[PDB]
């Protein structure tokens, strides 16, 4: 028993999603802090990218895998562009194919924007464990990681347009997005836990070895400082956002639907902090973005 | 053609040979050696294990290429770019050489001419980045001497009693005072110890400081 | 520099041999090694090599997938499998060295060679001159003719000059056209142009008597030329 | 008395002077004037050599302008092949501090030394296939900065100790010794006709000298730095000299005086390598901008620039047919240009 | 140091006893040998494609 042939109202009213027929306030105030993040977010990534290519001495793969992040970026902030302007009464003109697409273009921006940050602990850890002064390495390594995030998070963003949705087990999947199943947002969730609990467990080495090799013989507290900011932000932006998919997979009876919009709001806000955490400790290369 | 195949294939092989060659280069340790001749040099060099004289060392796990350049008896701005790139620089200096004159100029202190030296060679313009290892040697001969003479008479201003901490600390933080990059290169001193063999350990925990350091640098986390 | 090749011997048809070169007083790997094979009386002709670092493998039309050629590197020394011998494989085995690089001059050294008797689209070159007579000291000139244009475009006219003393090893005296071998003297000299070939010598002697060989190289699988034997 | 020898010693120089005086009838770029300029030098990277894995310091073309040999920091003494960029050899050095390199005239032959002061002369047409050290040079005391071949048996070499030699490689010794320098010999430049040789030292001056006899026949004086360069005219009657001064200029050994300098304000640095074309209207120059520059000799206008290197340009040669100019640089990389 | 400034006064006099040219001869000289292996100057003057090596 599957129904694709019906319209987007059989799954909201079956949900409990409001059609939202005319504007709102509390609509146009979300409405407007969204606008304004994408714009910061377009603006921040745009930034990063033309610096990170301008300059020849930023020609080397963790700059690479900073300006990947940054179109990654960019990329989310068009994302939550699109889908804004396509809700209040804009919901309603969709059909399943392109409110799917919406979702798709959501999923797959917030994956590849993750699996940026986890290449990028990984590069870290790798650059600091290394015992060599100069080592001139290759530019493939990070293209072949820079593929492999892209893929995955392209084939997370279109898994659940082909076959992980709802759309034959009607009874069975989420109320804030109504086609997608509960199967999909836990995936979605664990895999955003992994990579971060991975990316705890970089860092935390390589502050270890860093501080029992140098206190051997202050740049404790700068890289305290730092690594404390970077976990901090995501943290801070997404464990909001998890929560609710969770609960709402979850819990039944619990109201999630109005406390979706604004934490789906701090998700974006994380990738527009992303440009300005990694490139304000680098002196030379916040002065070419001057 | 066939030979030029062939030609192509030995090229291709020659390449892979190079390119491992350069693997195995890439992962020892360069350390440039310089002072005067009566700093200790070569007692250090002891320690550790014409033209130019290449000692090799490893030490935990570590290859450690150490090159005394002290017998080319030339102008050095010609051959001392030859060495950036090296991971530091082990400089000697000789505490018991505060009272002493050179054989040949009237009364222009050895001591002194070292400060020269290290002032030329810490602020050049090939090596901004690297790190300096300084080690001030003869330190207990020091002792002995500055137990009986004045500190006075190389230093015309100086503040303290004769004692061998005051002394040796004064004169230590007088040379690394001659740095003017006090934010880009860091100045490691260390005094001699002949039995305890601290001197290698030393120099082993600098060039890993330095290689950490690096290595914060180059993956923007710093 | 010496190279010396063992097996050989009398095998039944059917049977499988193992011929070895153990190379000895050069720098073996760097070289590429040939096989060359000698029927009891008519001329010299190519069966395998391998390429420095085992890198290429070719073999004779008459023997693919029959022999198996092998270097062993570390040993300094040479291998060749044989597999269902059969009458026409007669012939003694010789082992070649050759170093490919701009200048230098393949084919120098030829091994002493294995004596091998079982119990019972190519290019063609042809020298219809056999027997010639000759004297010490007179002036005799050697011609061989091609079916092909020889002359790469990079220049090179890849004809090589052999010479087979009685009862010795073949012996490199020209490794291209217009050019003198190390060790032999200024006397033999070649010259040439597309497919006609001739091989002149000042003044001879008792020492350079013998049946004399022409090899092209332009590609595989190294065709060579019927004996040119000078009479005396 | 030190006083008298030394007041009569400056007055020799006051003749020598006068008589150069008296000489220059007319400047270089007069006599010139009519010449019409080489024009913008636009040469392109044909090949491009890799392979070094450190800075190169030194390359020397081979007679037959196919062949040629560059040194590097990493310990490797590399033949190229220019016409098909397949390596024919690569020699390890026992010392990997190298600051210069030969090939013999004959092929047969190279050499290469720096900090070490040894002159080590490698066999390359051996019978086992390998590349093999020949002799060992040792007899001076400050690093070897440059060398060249005048036969298989004769090699003459400058070195940092103010003195120039000139060896008997199958002796081993020294069968001339050529002193006089105040300063360290940068480069040493031989003549055409293998009779004469020139250098340039630390102490801004370069010197004639006479490789049978051992004596110097000229003295050049100039700008006040090292000369760190020093090539001969292709036909062995003038040389052109660059140093730190950012400045090159044109010696002349029959008039025994300065012709031409080739200076602009645009350059400061240090110019590190020299060499001349086939015709010598071109005077090409390494300098330490990362940029070789193109002189035209004869007007003294820069007319060209090989800017291909991210570090400074070394080294850099002509070939013997002129077809061709390769330029080694600190990044690594040897460029062949036409 | 006495016999080093004889040697030198002796060096600056055997160097000042040399026949000097005039820079004008000189000159043309190094003028004649550039124009006359001038059009023998692959750089000077581009050889076609057909015969360049490179
Ligand atoms: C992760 C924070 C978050 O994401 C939401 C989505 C998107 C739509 O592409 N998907 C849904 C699995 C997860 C990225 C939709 C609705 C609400 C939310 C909230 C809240």
């Amino acid at each position: 028993q599957c129904f694709y042939n019906e319209s987007i109202a059989f799954f909201y009213n079956r949900s409990g999603k409001h059609l939202a027929t005319e504007w709102n306030t509390v609509s146009k105030l979300v409405m407007g802090l969204g606008i304004t993040v994408c714009i910061f977010i377009m603006l921040a990534n745009l930034l990063v990218m033309v610096a990170i290519y301008v300059n020849r001495r930023f020609h080397f793969p963790i700059y690479y895998l900073m300006a990947n992040l940054a179109a990654a970026d960019f990329f989310a902030g068009l994302a939550y562009f699109y889908l804004m302007f396509n809700t209040g009464p804009n919901t309603r003109r969709l059909t399943v194919s392109t409110w799917l697409l919406r979702q798709g273009l959501i999923d797959t921006s917030l994956t590849a924007s993750v699996a940026n940050l986890l290449a990028i602990a990984i590069e870290r850890h790798i650059t600091v464990f290394r015992m060599q002064l100069h080592t001139r390495m290759s530019n493939r390594r990070v293209v072949v990681v820079i593929v492999v995030i892209w893929t995955m998070a392209i084939v997370m963003g279109a898994i659940p347009s082909v076959g992980w949705n709802c759309i034959c087990d009607i009874e069975n999947c989420s109320n804030m997005a109504p086609l997608y199943s509960d199967s999909y947002l836990v995936f979605w969730a664990i895999f955003n836990l992994v990579t971060f609990v991975v990316m705890v467990v970089l860092y935390a080495h390589i502050f270890g070895y860093v501080r029992q090799r140098t206190m051997r013989m202050d740049t404790m507290m700068s890289l305290l400082k730092t690594v404390v900011i970077v976990l901090g932000a995501f943290i801070i932006c997404w464990t909001p956002g998890l929560v609710l998919l969770l609960l709402d997979v979850c819990c039944p009876q619990c109201d999630v639907l109005a406390y979706e919009k604004f934490f789906l709001l701090l998700a974006e806000f994380n990738s527009a902090m992303n440009p300005i955490i990694y490139s304000y400790r680098d002196k030379e290369m916040s002065a070419t973005f001057r | 053609s066939a030979e030029d195949k062939a030609a192509v294939e030995r090229s291709k092989m020659i390449d892979r040979n190079l390119r491992e060659d350069g693997e195995k280069a890439a992962r020892e340790v360069k350390l440039l050696l310089l002072g005067a001749g009566e700093s200790g040099k070569s007692t250090i060099v002891k320690q550790m294990k014409t033209g130019i004289v290449e000692t090799h060392f490893t030490f935990k796990d570590l290859h450690f290429k150490m090159f005394d350049v002290g017998g080319q008896r030339s102008e050095r701005k010609k051959w001392i770019h030859c060495f950036e790139g090296v991971t530091a620089i082990i400089f000697c200096v000789a505490l018991s050489d505060y009272d002493l004159v050179l054989a040949e100029d009237e009364e222009m202190n050895r001591m002194h001419e070292s400060m020269k030296l290290f002032d030329s060679i810490c602020n050049n313009k090939w090596f901004t980045d690297t790190s300096i290892i300084l080690f001030l040697n003869k330190k207990d001969l020091f002792e002995e001497k500055i137990k009986k003479s004045p500190l006075t008479i190389c230093y015309p201003e100086y503040a303290g009693s004769n004692t061998y901490e005051e002394a040796a600390a004064y004169i230590q933080c007088q040379f690394e005072d001659l740095n003017k990059r006090k934010d880009t290169k860091e100045i490691y001193t260390h005094f001699t110890c002949a039995t305890d063999t601290k001197n290698v350990q030393f120099v082993f925990d600098a060039v890993t400081d330095v290689i950490i350091k690096n290595n914060l640098k180059d993956c923007g986390l710093f | 520099v010496q190279l010396v090749e063992s097996g050989g011997g009398l095998v039944q048809p059917g049977g499988s041999r193992k011929l070895s070169c153990s190379a000895s007083g050069f720098a073996f790997s760097s070289f590429g090694m040939h096989w060359v094979r000698q029927a009891p009386e008519k001329g010299l002709e190519w069966v395998a090599y391998i390429s420095s670092g085992s890198g290429t493998i070719y073999y004779a039309d008459t023997v693919k997938g029959r022999f198996t050629i092998s270097r062993d590197d570390p040993k300094n020394t040479l291998f060749l499998q044989m597999t269902s011998l059969r009458s026409e494989d007669t012939a003694m085995y010789y082992c070649v060295r050759s170093i490919y690089y701009y200048g230098s001059s393949p084919f120098d050294f030829w091994g002493q060679g294995t004596t091998l008797t079982v119990s019972s689209s190519d290019i063609v070159m042809t020298q219809a001159t056999s027997s010639v007579p000759v004297t010490p000291g007179e002036s005799v000139s050697i011609s061989c003719r091609s079916s092909k244009s020889l002359l790469h475009s990079n220049g090179n006219t890849y004809l090589y000059w052999f010479l087979q003393r009685p009862g010795q090893s073949p012996q490199l005296l020209i490794y291209r056209m217009s050019n003198l071998a190390s060790g032999v003297p200024d006397r033999f000299s070649g010259s040439g142009s597309g497919t006609a070939f001739t091989l002149t010598i000042s003044r001879l002697e008792a020492e350079d008597v013998g049946v004399y060989y022409c090899m092209q190289h332009l590609e595989y699988p190294l065709t060579f030329g019927a004996g040119t034997k000078l009479e005396l | 008395e030190l006083d008298q020898l030394r007041q009569e010693a400056e007055q020799l120089k006051n003749q020598i002077r006068d008589a150069r005086k008296a000489c220059a009838d007319a400047t270089l770029s007069q006599i010139t004037n009519n010449i019409d300029p080489v024009g913008r030098i636009q040469m392109r990277t044909r090949r491009t050599l890799r392979g070094h894995l450190a800075k190169i310091y030194a390359m020397h073309w081979g007679t037959d302008s196919r062949l040629l040999v560059s040194a590097s920091q990493d310990g490797k003494l590399i033949i190229w092949d220019s016409y098909t960029t397949n390596k024919v050899h690569a020699i390890p050095l026992r010392s990997s501090w190298v600051m210069t390199c030969a090939y013999a005239p004959s092929g047969n032959y190279v050499a290469c030394g720096g900090l070490d002061n040894i002159c080590s002369i490698y066999n390359l047409k051996t019978r086992e296939g390998n590349v093999r050290v020949s002799r060992e040079l040792a007899g001076h005391t400050g690093y070897l900065s440059c060398c060249r071949f005048l036969d298989d048996n004769q090699i003459v070499t400058s070195s940092g100790d103010t003195t120039c030699a000139l060896w008997d490689i199958e002796t081993g010794q020294q069968t001339t010794t050529f002193t006089g320098h105040t300063g360290d010999v940068m480069s040493l430049s031989l003549a055409p006709d293998t009779r004469l040789f020139v250098s340039g030292a630390c102490d801004a001056s370069a010197k004639l000298w006479d490789v049978r006899e051992g004596m110097c026949r000229q003295t050049f004086t100039g700008h006040e730095s090292d000369i760190n360069a020093i090539c001969f005219f292709p036909n062995g009657n003038a040389f052109a000299t660059g140093s730190d001064d950012a400045t090159c200029r044109l010696f002349d050994l029959r008039a025994d005086q300065e012709l031409m300098t080739y200076s602009h304000d645009n350059i400061i640095c240090g110019i590190t390598s020299v060499s001349f074309s086939k015709s010598g209207r071109l005077l090409l120059a390494g300098y330490d901008d990362f940029n070789c520059n193109v002189w035209d000799a004869l007007k003294a206008d820069r007319a060209g620039v090989l800017a291909g290197h991210d570090n400074r340009v070394s080294c850099l040669g002509v070939t013997d047919d002129g077809m061709a100019v390769a330029t080694g640089s600190w990044d690594s990389f040897l460029k062949i240009w036409n | 140091s006495i016999a080093q400034a004889r040697k030198l006064v002796e060096q600056l006099k055997m160097e000042a006893n040399i026949d000097r040219i005039k820079v004008s001869k000189a000159a043309a000289d190094l003028m004649a040998y550039c124009e006359a292996h001038a059009k023998e100057d692959p750089l000077l003057t581009p050889v076609p494609a057909s015969e360049n090596p490179f």
